[PDB]
């Protein structure tokens, strides 16, 4: 059908999923349940205030950072900002995966047989899904995607979970794909977390209670879920109306000025979601559309349905049942890829201007994949690919040829080949700062920064001209004006281009770039505590290929005594260097090369013990 | 001494016996020149057009055989000789080693009976043989002086019945025409060529006055006279050119009426002059006129209203005028005119709306112009036949690749090069 | 434009606390009778009460000498203008004393007031935000139904300054007071209309005028919607908790004509009314603007690398000239302009000029983003491109100048372009100073030029013979001063190698200083 074309799944998988998620109220922590070819991990929900809300954390929002070292993949890379997520189902699942449960071993035992692993849960054992999904992915999936099979991930009205990067995290890598959310139309609990923590402070406690399937001995006062309600609605309201206004580009100014004064939850959609109605199943992937929805999917349309929505609420997360045992009846829509939307947002509940908004949301992604379009247009043009041609074939040979390189030719010469790299260095910065401007602005798919051939495209792009850029900022002096380059000169369209591609190589490994430069450091045994060294080598350009041109002028001119360290850095990390293709080994020991002058000039005790002793 | 003159000079010699005489004089005449330095085409061509009796693109072609036979250099230039294009702004080149053998070639036999009476180097004062034998008359048809500043005094008389051309190279501020010139009853072309880095002024200026006889008349570098109602009209000057001059106020008075003075002149060069601030209005008056070159003139911010006057214009030269802001309304009145250069005009914006009237149009170069859209009446214009753009103005001529049939667009390729800074 | 954004701009606004926490301190000013202050959940509220009897309508000039004065606002003519009744309240109940004590250690201020507190209010935010410094915390201001404050040039002065999107007035469809001013009158700010369906911002002095006019013509007078702004407050804060639909036929399908609709329908008016039509035009016009600016900045990097070979140019050229047997510097070769590459540089130095001047212009009619000139690529573009141009345009001017009717480059012929680059370049850290081991490839005061042009013509008219005594020693209290300052540059290396070529006019009028000073015994 088309659901299981869409989503990967089947409606005997989402029974079972049920089942289990039923079944993990009675076990303590997770429960696992096997059935044939299939292994299902369920998660216990819990119904306190402590289990919304961490009560040791001073933020508004009970957000925090994620460990870069845990989780490296969930950041923007060229930006390399970290991802945020809720304190509480972290440490929730920081419990789970602790040594002294099983549950690794469980999971291991699972991967050796080749089976289909499976997370679900419902209410916040559905979060805790989500981050054992992530979790699994990093630790398993991105190593041997061979040995290792895909997961899924299915929930019932769970609350989100992460932020905005963590859903373009999702997005970059393909992992969006393996979620799957089910949200009934009135549902409270995935609405909850869209609340300031002083605006439900004095009725959570009590609306908990309402909502635990297992306490039915609870008073269920009208006023206090009334007041629940219109709070949750109103703070969602306004984190509505200004996500929309944000992604459109309205009224930046007034955005901005008003920023300043309000606070406003952190808290963004990941994955598929789907509504579900008395007769209609549908289907939404963007974040922003789904935000929308869940704001406007709720209002009330006369005096006499604002009389029992509140009660509603609290009654439809005790629902999926029927959702599960009725699911084939239904018609099912996806909306991202109907023509009109008119009819399906209709029987769902949204107003004219709901609609428009929600419009927006999606007429904003058509854009950005316009925009690609463009840009992908421009880049494969072949005026545009001979200048790199001719940097590469006519430029460097013949400042070979004179025996003192094209660095130095660019930095002190005059003739007519000199004029024209510049001008060609000029043309080329032109086009990849238009590219990084629409990057920073978020006009972009989430997955261009993961495409292969762009990743291949700036890659030479950096390797052949950043040298360029180097000696023109030292031929100007610009180094006395505003101090060294690697501190405030560097560029940044090639810290984007080195970040990438470091992600690109490293990821399969687990292990992140400034880890590796630090072993590769301590391995070379200069007799020194790791503290010492990182403030000897900070700003220092041994960490890119690219910046040794950098790192030489800074070195240059100064007594041994020192820079005894960052000259056997330097030296250390060169012959890798050259043989990835980072450093061109015809360039650098020339007859009049600045670098092969000025080692000439050191003692000769250091001379005699130098890696690069045979070269010179 | 013997031996370099043997080796050299006659290998040269063998080599130029094979030269026809006209070509062979041609030759000859680039000994007149200073030594390393360019000289102009325009120079060299009304010399050989006024002392041969040939036309422009013939003396063009004998130059260029001479530069075949590696007797002689161009200089590199993108438009070298191209159609409708200038002579004044292209050069040549002479190796030191061929100069020398021309110059003993015309400085050969008796002072009085040469043909060709030439100083080999600056100097000075004249060369005391010139006095020695001055109790004779010369019968030289070529004449070329360089010095250095020279006075009133300085001079002595000189008789030159046969004389056809006189070339004056000086470089100083302030320099005396000799007063021979005044019994020159056959001097035809006249060049005067000041090498100092300012502005010269010449005095006894009066000898013009009789000049009757003139063809073409070379100023560089130098103070333009100030023209005045009294001056005595030159009845037969044909080519006027000032380049790198100074006009002060010369040419705005305003009781001034240009047109007496030049009943018949046909071409006009203004080339480098930096404190020209607009055209005088008389110069509309000019009926004879076929060509105008105003260039290189970073000043001049509109031309004259009267365009419309000279009918008998084919040629209109603007390129580099980097603050003329716009064309004249009239020029869509010319019925004649057949070639536009507006090159390096980086202020002007769109061309006049009804340029579609000028059907005899063939050619039009906007080379690095700053031009937002063209006309729509271009499409009118059924004679174009070549048009030269930026490589980013292509979009603008589709509608006339379209309408009229055989008409080539060439984009320029910006150029590289650091020779403009040689100077 | 294909998405209308005037109804979103006031759904955003009404949806935040601020609203209603600003109502609850204006109406608990009023009931008091004197001004309020206090916290709520980290914001400071100033209310301002409302007076009963003070006489409007009479315009007068800002303050230039006493203790309250505006800086910040342009003091060129026409003159901006104000209340004189309005500046009389704000003296008489001494706020800036009480402010500069009661908001001590504060971060967030709203300053708010209710019809002519409303006024005062205004006035009281602009004045914090008129200084030099800018406050230490920030500003907003909203007021209820205030009448007007000023004269066009008060708005356009503010506007200019970046500092209209600090205010927001509510204003109600059937309230008379903000629209009764005679006509030399302007608004300023943004305004929010609103009525009992919704609301709609208009940001445009222009479109605020249209929209008083229309509901001039077009409205009965009913004067007790003064008091009525609790209940529209109470309603549209209310608002978020029922669905609202197309009640008129069937909407446009277009989706910008459907905004416009809505939009329309949120101020009571039918669309098929001739009202509703007069309205609908009004907001057209208002909402009009083409080529999103984020994607215009991101184009403009192509055209900077289509102009730059201009100033690679201006490098070679001052190049050439820095080995050149005449040793002059660049700035007296380009002035004396006696060859050929003088010309072509001036070329290239007029296609610069051109380029600078566009974005300007672009910058000043919000083509642009708003944070542009922050942007640091841009800020050091405009410093590159500074520091090689301004010499030779003041080469320029000093060429082409009437000695006898011609003035100095600095008293007033100094182009714009390069004092709004001398503003940008306040952004951006400052850079610690390096130790220099070399002059600087540039001069880093960029109208070092000018100035020793105005040191010549002083040093020159005290030599002259006719020089007076006074005069004389007037001159050197000018003469000396500029002779120190040149001294320091040098001594720190912040001047390039052409100020200290063998025959370049900073030689030889040192020569002449020196000759001068000698033979004047001093
Ligand atoms: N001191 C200084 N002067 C001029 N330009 C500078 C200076 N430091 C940095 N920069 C350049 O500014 C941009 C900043 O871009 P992001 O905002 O980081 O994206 C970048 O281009 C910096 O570049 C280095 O500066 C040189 C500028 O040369 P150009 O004017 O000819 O382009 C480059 O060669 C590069 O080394």
């Amino acid at each position: 059908m088309a659901f299981e074309a869409l989503t990967g799944i089947n409606g005997d998988l989402i029974t079972r999923s049920w089942s289990a998620s039923k079944q993990a109220y009675l076990t303590e922590r997770y429960h696992k349940e096997e059935a044939g070819a299939v292994v299902i991990f369920a998660f216990q929900p819990s119904f306190s205030e402590k289990d919304f809300f961490d009560p040791d954390n001073k933020s508004s929002f009970g957000e925090i950072k994620l460990n870069r070292v845990q989780f490296p993949c969930m950041r923007k890379i060229g930006k390399g900002d970290v991802a945020t997520v809720n304190e509480a189902f972290l440490k929730n699942l920081e419990a789970i995966i602790d040594p002294r449960t099983s549950f690794q071993a469980s999971v291991e035992m699972a991967v050796r047989s080749r089976k289909q692993i499976v997370f679900t849960g419902h209410s916040s054992g559905g979060a805790t899904a989500i981050l054992a999904t992530v979790w699994y992915l990093e630790k398993y999936f991105i190593r041997n995607p061979n040995v290792y099979l895909e997961p899924r991930c299915v929930t019932f009205g769970a609350p989100l979970v992460g932020d905005s990067i963590f859903s373009h995290a999702l997005g970059r890598e393909k992992w969006s794909r393996f979620f799957v959310n089910f949200v009934s139309r009135f549902d409270i609990v995935p609405r909850i977390m869209l609340a300031r923590k002083a605006s439900v402070e004095e009725t959570l406690p009590h609306v908990l209670a309402q909502l635990d399937p297992r306490k039915s001995s609870v008073q269920e006062s009208e006023q206090r879920i009334t007041e629940f309600y219109t709070r949750v609605m109103r703070d969602t309201s306004t984190v509505a109306n200004q996500a929309v206004c944000e992604l459109t580009g309205s009224a930046e100014a007034f955005l901005e000025t008003l920023s300043s004064f309000l606070e406003l939850s952190p808290y963004r959609p990941a994955g598929t979601f789907v509504f579900s109605t008395e007769k209609r199943l549908v289907a939404v992937n963007n974040s922003d559309a789904i935000l929308q929805m869940l704001f406007y999917t709720s209002q009330a349309s006369d005096e006499q349905e604002w009389s029992l929505i509140p009660f509603r609420s609290i009654r439809d997360h005790h629902s999926y049942e029927e959702l599960v045992q009725s699911m084939g009846k239904k018609l099912f829509n996806h909306l991202d890829g109907e023509n009109s939307i008119e009819s399906t947002l209709n029987d769902l509940g949204v107003s004219t201007r709901g609609r428009q908004y929600v419009q927006a949301a999606l007429e904003e992604e058509k854009k950005r994949v316009e925009n690609q379009k463009k840009i992908i247009q421009v880049i494969e043009q072949e005026r545009f690919l001979k200048k790199l041609a001719w940097i590469e074939d006519e430029y460097k040979p013949k400042c070979q040829a004179h025996k003192n390189g094209y660095y130095d030719s660019f930095k002190v010469s005059n003739e007519e080949n000199d004029f024209k790299a510049n001008v060609k260095r000029a043309e080329l910065a032109g086009v990849f700062d238009e590219v990084l401007g629409l990057m920073k602005k978020c006009q972009l798919p989430d997955e261009f920064e993961g495409d292969i051939d762009w990743i291949k495209l700036a890659t030479r792009y950096r390797r052949l001209v950043e040298p360029l850029d180097i000696a023109n900022y030292h031929r100007h002096l610009k180094n006395e004006d505003t101090g060294p380059y690697m501190k405030r000169g560097r560029p940044t369209r090639y810290i984007y281009a080195q970040r990438g591609y470091e992600h690109y190589i490293l990821k399969p490994n687990g292990m992140i770039a400034e880890d590796v430069f630090w072993n590769k450091v301590n391995g070379l045994n200069l007799g020194l505590q790791l503290e010492e060294i990182q403030e000897t080598l900070k700003n220092s350009g041994s960490e890119c290929g690219s910046c040794f041109w950098a790192e030489v002028e800074e070195l240059k001119g100064k007594p041994y005594e020192e820079v005894e360290v960052r000259v056997k850095t330097l030296e250390g990390m060169l012959g890798e260097w050259i043989t990835d293709g980072e450093v061109d080994d015809k360039e650098i020991f020339l007859e009049g090369s600045t670098f092969r002058k000025w080692w000439i000039t050191l003692p000769k005790n250091h001379k005699s013990h130098s890696p690069l002793r045979d070269y010179m | 001494d013997e031996t370099h003159e043997s080796r050299v000079f006659a290998q040269i010699e063998a080599t130029l016996e094979n030269l026809d005489p006209k070509t062979r004089d041609c030759f000859l005449v680039l000994g007149a020149f200073p030594e390393d330095k360019k000289i102009p085409l325009d120079v060299l061509i009304n010399v050989l057009v006024e002392l041969h009796d040939l036309e422009d693109a013939t003396a063009f072609a004998v130059i260029v055989d001479l530069a075949n036979r590696n007797l002689l250099t161009l200089v590199k230039d993108p438009r070298f000789g191209h159609m409708y294009t200038s002579y004044y702004d292209i050069f040549v080149t002479q190796h030191d080693v061929l100069r020398d053998v021309a110059l003993r070639l015309s400085n050969h036999g008796k002072v009085n009976n040469r043909e060709r009476l030439l100083m080999p180097k600056r100097e000075s004062m004249l060369p005391r043989e010139w006095e020695r034998n001055n109790d004779e008359p010369y019968k030289a048809r070529v004449v070329s002086i360089h010095t250095g500043e020279m006075t009133q005094m300085d001079w002595f008389d000189m008789e030159l019945p046969k004389a056809e051309v006189l070339i004056l190279h000086f470089s100083s501020d302030k320099y005396v025409l000799p007063p021979f010139i005044a019994k020159m009853g056959k001097l035809t072309a006249l060049v005067i060529i000041n090498n100092g880095m300012s502005p010269a002024r010449l005095h006894d200026f009066s000898i013009f006055t009789n000049l009757a006889k003139l063809k073409s008349l070379w100023l560089q570098r130098v103070h333009v006279p100030e023209l005045s109602s009294s001056t005595v009209p030159l009845q037969n000057l044909h080519k006027l050119s000032l380049i790198f001059c100074k006009i002060n106020t010369s040419l705005d008075q305003t009781e001034l009426d240009i047109a007496q003075i030049f009943p018949k002149l046909s071409d006009l060069t203004i080339d480098h002059c930096d404190d020209l601030l607009e055209l005088p209005s008389t110069i509309c008056g000019i009926t004879s006129l076929n060509s105008i070159s105003i260039t290189n003139c970073p000043r001049i911010k509109e031309l004259p209203k009267n365009l419309s006057k000279l009918k008998a214009l084919q040629l209109l030269r603007l390129y580099a005028c980097h603050e003329l802001n716009s064309l004249p309304v009239e020029i869509c009145e010319l019925p004649r005119l057949k070639y536009v250069d507006i090159s390096q005009c980086v202020s002007l914006s769109s061309l006049p709306e009804k340029i579609g009237k000028v059907k005899t149009l063939e050619k039009i170069d906007t080379r690095e112009c700053s031009l937002s859209s063209i006309p729509n009446s271009v499409v009118l214009l059924t004679s174009l036949r070549h048009v030269i753009c930026d490589r980013e103005a292509l979009w603008m001529w589709e509608k006339v690749q379209k309408a009229v049939a055989g008409l080539r667009v060439e984009a320029a390729e910006k150029s590289f090069s650091r020779d403009w800074l040689d100077d | 434009c294909r998405f209308e954004t005037s109804e979103l701009q006031a759904s955003v606004m009404i949806s935040t606390p601020l609203f209603t926490d600003s109502w609850s301190s204006c109406n608990t000013a009023n009931c008091n009778g004197s001004i309020k202050i206090h916290d709520i959940a980290g914001i400071t509220y100033v209310a301002i009460p409302a007076v009963s009897m003070i006489q409007l309508g009479n315009l007068v000039g800002l303050p230039v000498t006493g203790d309250v004065l505006f800086p910040g606002l342009s003091s060129d003519e026409p003159l901006p203008m104000v209340d004189a009744a309005i500046l009389k309240l704000f003296l008489q109940l001494k706020i800036k004393e009480g402010l500069e004590l009661e908001l001590l250690g504060k971060k967030l201020v709203v300053i708010t007031g209710h019809s002519t507190g409303g006024a005062l209010a205004a006035f009281t935010a602009l004045w914090l935000l008129s200084q030099s410094s800018p406050p230490s915390f920030r500003v907003f201001c909203i007021t209820f139904g205030s009448p007007l404050l000023g004269n066009q040039s008060l708005s356009t002065s503010i506007s200019r300054s970046r500092l209209a999107h600090n205010f927001c007035h509510v204003v109600s469809i059937h309230d008379l007071v903000p629209r009764s001013s005679n006509e030399q009158f302007w608004p300023f700010g943004t305004y929010l209309f609103c009525s009992d369906k919704g609301g709609v911002c208009l940001d445009n002095a222009g479109s605020v005028r249209l929209m008083f006019n229309i509901l001039n013509t077009t409205a009965t007078q009913n004067t007790e919607e003064h008091q009525r702004y609790g209940h529209y407050v109470f309603t549209l804060s209310h608002m978020f908790l029922k669905s609202r639909s197309f009640l008129g036929g069937s909407i446009p399908d277009n989706s910008y004509q459907a905004g416009v609709a809505l939009a329309v329908e949120a101020l009571g008016f039918s669309n098929d009314d001739t009202s509703g039509v007069l309205v609908k035009e009004c907001i057209e016009t208002a909402t009009r603007i083409v080529r999103a600016p984020i994607l215009r900045s991101a184009e403009l990097a192509n055209e900077l690398a289509s102009v730059l070979p201009a100033r690679l140019e201006i490098q070679w050229y001052k190049d050439r000239c820095d080995a050149s047997e005449e040793q002059l510097g660049y700035y007296d070769f380009f002035k004396r302009y006696s060859l050929k590459r003088d010309f072509k540089v001036n070329m290239s130095r007029i296609r610069l000029a051109k380029f600078w001047d566009t974005v300007i212009k672009m910058v000043e009619t919000n083509e642009l983003p708003f944070d542009f000139h922050l942007g640091k690529k841009w800020i050091y573009a405009s410093q590159f491109y500074q520091l090689l141009a301004e010499p030779l345009d003041i080469a320029n001017f000093y060429k082409n100048r009437d000695i006898k009717t011609g003035g100095h480059y600095l008293e007033g012929n100094r182009p714009k372009r390069y004092e709004v680059i001398d503003k940008w370049q306040k952004g951006v850290k400052v850079p610690e100073e390096c130790v220099r081991s070399r002059y600087a490839s540039t001069t880093q005061d960029t109208c070092f030029w000018a100035k020793l042009e105005q040191a010549k013509e002083w040093l020159d008219e005290a030599r002259k013979e006719s020089s007076d005594p006074q005069r004389r020693s007037l001159l050197r209290e000018k003469i000396v001063p500029f002779e120190s300052y040149a001294n320091t540059l040098v001594t720190k290396k912040e001047v390039s190698l052409d100020v200290k070529a063998k025959n370049s006019s900073y030689s030889v009028w040192e020569a002449n200083l020196k000759e001068f000073k000698c033979k004047m015994g001093y």
